[PDB]
């Protein structure tokens, strides 16, 4: 008999399942997903002076790998290194390396500057292997010289040669110690005298011995040739002092700015933008949370141990 | 749930309203009808996109790489970041759990309490003119036509109008 | 409290009342009674048991050492370690206090709510029969004997059966 | 708000209210009266000083320098302390916007609160001697003078005392 | 008129808790959330365990005779005690706690025989009484010091090589001694300049016993310095050396991964436990503990905390008391 | 007709704007700020036994620069390393020198003991240079001795020299290997032989070679001295055996106790008292955060990247 106005709320046929702090099944008329599952498989590269290394490893941009040919010298804010690339064509590794290549992939670029360093007739700077070819011949790292005795046997003369900094801000000086693999071989590029090494700056000091020991053949080569660095400061002298045995510098680097290093295996798109890279590519969500890897380089949304997260987007769900 | 309309005294919702979040259906001499409130949906419209707003973002705070993807790491410095990195992978994982829940209770309760205000916003529009019949519906005790509905849901009753008529139909009491 | 109920307008709690969190207590010309009500303790305890659930865990990560219990660590890493222990130490032992504390004032504003629920529920159900003194009761204008006493506390209560009889009392 | 009062039902604030945050105006032959409620106002001043006292401080523990100031640090362990410091950056400022978020909402609903438990307070104390307006005021239907009126602040108000009398007004039937 | 009252229950004796607003809360039931109080014990049940004992990690790869039991294994859970004994002979690992971590992360070990052998101006069963086994004077199990035969007389240019046949990387160490005088240098490897070199295709490094005055370590002024590296599946490391070298007759493999436990307390296998720390076992259900922020495996949370109280009930209002 | 009374809450004329979960822009009748941001330029230093350092660098400390004459021996609960400090007078550095600061800097104190070392005729003990002045005199660090041959060009002779620790708590021993410019230089201090220095305790031993090789000067001398240092433990002998080229200690250190290292570059005040410090003073604040650096010691408030976090302290504003 009386008149009726009824109040209510809507609903929908399937709701959304979330959890609250007292259900762990909770049905909503709609929710929304807060941690990314899906990245994109290209590192979006728009907007970026980027350089893609290919098989050049950051520290062969320095010493000058053949690989490294196209990358002595350049400008970037990003730097992409990829993987297995190749930092050493002749046998060994460099001392203190895991700090260099962070160094090199925080960099914006790199220049190159002469060291001047002259040597005697007595020695024979133009040493090549195998191991380095380059325009289909021997070649050597092409930002250093091997420094053996021109006639076979005969001692190589104590040498000294001076790299000053002339520039306003620090350069980056690396040189190599070859470590022969026998005796003879020893005295045959060196001579029989005892082989020693000294560096000093105002602020480096150290000596090196060529070591000679027998060792198994990397691609086909039982030599070693280890590689050191150090900053040479603004004004600042750095002092080689060698009889045999000394890779040395023909230039110095500098290490332009700063840039964000990416290591990843995905191919480059000029198309697209992006501020999140990781292995896989590149992460191009607004979601506060992700679960493709803890792993990430740049501004990202954070690493969780979690599939889905659902944020409710509306009320209880009451269906008819 | 905490203020005991949407799934609680309100028996359950309508599907069949697609046009707001919360409404109206009445009875009358000429029919039935079915109407959504604006204020009451986009109030609660407003505080879902106020979250949204505030939960769907990442920090601008620019990271580099402490580990290589292609090369080996230290030891001794490589444990220290495993356990740096897996410690601050819990408290992510637990933050963002506990943000979610805490959020979709809130949630949950303030369209719960928008259900509740726009019901005793009706109710004491209505005032002696109705009773309410404890399932979200008032018995209106006067012939209240679809002018006099949309009054009610325009927020324009006046109960002063059919107060004489009302009392009588209640109680049996003549001025 | 957030709802008024609970440490509100009901002045206290019934030590007396073993067999649930809410209930009845009634008063007629017959006698008076106690009664526990199921669904709204039911509806309490259910939410409570819920929060057990979600916070009496640990997490499935599997942590190994970095700091020697019976030999020495690196000074710098040691440092740099004991730095990083005490920073995440902080954070738990903040996010810790925190959790608690919210499910806590959560806990006790939902019994609350609880309460209120079941009130208003009871209001509904009388209608026009009864007024709210204030304290939590309602004050019944018909004669309501046990059985009438128990159709309100099954939520079985017919208002329009008694109105006639408890209008007449209203209003004289 | 969640409970309908403040920014709700109530039209606004008074700004002429400067001894409490929740209170009483009102109108008889007497005069016009305001007054402030202690009850509710302490209700709402105690539960923000218990939030300011768990809030306002700092831990007891004691942290030393891991990164020097004047001098140079190693690239690995500095890369990884950098890493590790704003990673507990990003932490802590997520921690405390949340934490400041979620005390404001409750902060604001709980002073909704107090404010829909005193005005609950005022309708059951009135029975059936008064009608809402809907706007936060009683309109009560018989003579309350300024002791009656101080008998509702007070919590001594009898309606039994002036029933006869409102409901002859109510119903319209005063001979 | 007649009357139904709503009401709720309420206990004589509340818990107290702290909320948002409240730091003395009075509520009908509480519960613990931080774990106070642990097992004294390691709870080893379901798990295959080693106690080294005595016994240091490192011990088991060069064969001190603490470890004569542990020089080969399999298990899930390694635990090391405290003073364990490592070095027989004065001396130290070079990279030592990289080492110990590497072993105290494995699953296991498995020991491969170098093949070296030396020619009839070594000895090969140089000994001291430093490192006795069976009553007697011996060696590290797993390595051998090599003297020259005849007293003072140049030991001779000697080359060995290990070829690693397996599938996957064996760990290979070795020592290198340093006498107490140039006397006693003489009398073990002559008066000739003393080197030792080791050449892998990822390793290289050189060595030269030092003869400079130090102190006496239980009466022996010598010392014997420990060094290793991993050779790579199909890879060789060759030794070449002239006197100073400890070499090593085994090579080991670490098999797969386990939870190493430093701790004193006792092993009970009656009892299960996922959590560990110095003083025992950490069985709990709580998401949290306050024992020690030092613990491995799957475990609650450190607090810096006594207590916290989780409300399991609503607000304890009690009836009037006079 | 009717009397009326009506319920109501306060306003405020001047709200403050906070942010809650659902409002970026809620006016609330009152707040108070969570984050500080103000700092005193100064280093609170009462209830501190401290010690300011000024121009003497901590390592200077235990070696005895000019510099750190009067910061040989000392107690302190508080300790304060300014910008640009001298630790070396002469040109060098020390082997492991981040760890040994940081030990310092985490100490209470340093007492000195007496080596009791003592030198033949045939030594010159007295060595001192240009570098290390004191009161416009040569003179050298003040805890070592630079030892060289009596008569110059003669060979130095072979010496031993061995410091027990007589005490029940480790004591930290320094020592210097001098690094000639030249073969003149080398020969005329310790003779054309050989040299070579051994250190030899239970705990430690190595062996040092003085290196001859071309390096700058640094003020205006291309010599160095290179700092190596170890614990010696309790009852335990450090035996020196060398014949030119050694720097040796003439007393041992011991670090007592624990304090608070501070580096900053705000000056002491005595009068206030504070918990934590920073580069640029103290931070007295009771709030929880603090956007003032993310490099802090002590007791501090928690950085965070905000430069405001407003607590509402009222209701909604809701004014007429
Ligand atoms: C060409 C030469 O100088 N000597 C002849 C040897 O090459 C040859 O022994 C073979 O040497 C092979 C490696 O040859 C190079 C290389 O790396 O390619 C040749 C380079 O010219 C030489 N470079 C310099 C600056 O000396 C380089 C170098 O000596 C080593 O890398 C140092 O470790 O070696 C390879 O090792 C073969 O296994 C080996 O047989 C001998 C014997 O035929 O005759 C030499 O005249
Ligand atoms: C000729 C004479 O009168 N010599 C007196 C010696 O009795 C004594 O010299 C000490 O002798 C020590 C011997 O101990 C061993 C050991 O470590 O147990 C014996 C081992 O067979 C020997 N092993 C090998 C492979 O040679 C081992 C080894 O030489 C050293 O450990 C190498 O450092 O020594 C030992 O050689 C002491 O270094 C040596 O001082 C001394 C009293 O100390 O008086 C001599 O006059
Ligand atoms: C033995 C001596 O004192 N000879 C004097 C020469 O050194 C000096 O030649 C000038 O020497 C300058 C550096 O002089 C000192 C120094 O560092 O101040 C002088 C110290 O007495 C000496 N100390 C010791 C213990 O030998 C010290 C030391 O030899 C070197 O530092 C070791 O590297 O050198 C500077 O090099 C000038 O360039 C040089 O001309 C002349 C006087 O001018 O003769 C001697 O008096
Ligand atoms: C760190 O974790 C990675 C990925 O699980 C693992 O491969 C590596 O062995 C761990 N590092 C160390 C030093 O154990
Ligand atoms: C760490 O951050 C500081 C401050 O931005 C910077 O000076 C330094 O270069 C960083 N460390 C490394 C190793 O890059
Ligand atoms: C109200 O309370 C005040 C203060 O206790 C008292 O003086 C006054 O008489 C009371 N009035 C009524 C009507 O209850």
């Amino acid at each position: 008999d009386p008149d009726k106005i009824c109040l209510g709320h809507h609903a929908v046929a399937n709701g959304t399942i979330v959890k609250t702090l007292t259900n762990e099944q909770e049905e909503v008329t709609n929710a929304t997903e807060t941690v990314e599952s899906t990245s994109l498989n290209r590192l979006c590269m728009k907007g970026r002076n980027h350089k893609d290394l290919g098989n050049c490893h950051p520290i062969g941009m320095l010493i000058g790998t053949p690989a490294c040919d196209l990358h002595l010298t350049g400008t970037w804010d990003t730097l992409i290194e990829r993987k297995n690339a190749i930092a050493y064509c002749y046998p060994g590794a460099t001392v203190n390396e895991k700090a260099l290549r962070q160094k090199i992939m925080e960099s914006g670029g790199i220049s190159k500057i002469n060291t001047g360093f002259t040597y005697g007739s007595s020695i024979n700077s133009a040493g090549t292997t195998k191991a380095c070819m380059r325009n289909g011949g021997n070649s050597f790292y092409a930002e250093l010289k091997w420094l053996v005795s021109k006639n076979k046997g005969q001692n190589f003369p104590q040498t000294t040669n001076t790299y000053r900094n002339a520039d306003t801000a620090e350069h980056l000086i690396m040189w190599g110690i070859h470590h022969p693999s026998s005796t003879q071989e020893k005295n045959d590029l060196y001579g029989t005298q005892s082989l020693s090494i000294s560096v000093g700056s105002s602020t480096y000091k150290n000596s090196f011995v060529p070591v000679v020991g027998a060792r198994p053949q990397v691609n086909g080569l039982s030599g070693r040739i280890d590689f050191h660095w150090t900053l040479v400061q603004p004004g600042d002298k750095i002092i080689f002092s060698h009889n045999g045995g000394l890779i040395a510098p023909s230039r110095v680097s500098k290490l332009i700015g700063r840039g964000l290093g990416i290591q990843s295996e995905a191919p480059i798109d000029n198309s697209c933008e992006s501020k999140c890279f990781w292995r896989g590519g590149s992460i191009n969500t607004r979601l506060p949370f992700q679960n493709l890897s803890p792993r990430t380089v740049g501004q990202c949304p954070k690493y969780v141990n979690k599939k889905s997260l659902m944020l409710a987007t509306g009320m209880r769900n009451v269906p008819e | 749930g905490l203020f005991g309309a949407i799934a609680g005294f309100i028996e359950n919702g309508w599907e069949g309203m697609v046009d707001g979040w919360y409404g109206f259906r009445h009875q009358n001499a000429q029919g039935t009808g079915q109407a959504a409130d604006y204020k009451s949906t986009q109030a609660a419209i407003d505080q879902i996109t106020g979250k949204l707003n505030r939960i769907i973002k990442k920090t601008n705070t620019e990271f580099e790489s402490i580990e290589s993807e292609f090369s080996e790491i230290d030891h001794q410095i490589g444990n220290v970041i495993n356990w740096t990195k897996d410690s601050i992978t819990d408290i992510w994982t637990y933050q963002a759990e506990l943000l979610v829940a805490m959020e979709n209770q809130h949630t949950i309760d303030m369209a719960d309490s928008e259900m509740l205000n726009l019901y005793e916003r009706v109710r004491k529009q209505l005032r002696q003119n109705a009773e309410e019949d404890g399932k979200g519906c008032f018995e209106i005790y006067h012939a209240c036509d679809d002018s006099c509905m949309e009054s009610i849901r325009n927020n324009t009753y006046n109960h002063s109008q059919y107060r004489e008529e009302a009392l009588l139909n209640r109680l049996n009491i003549n001025p």
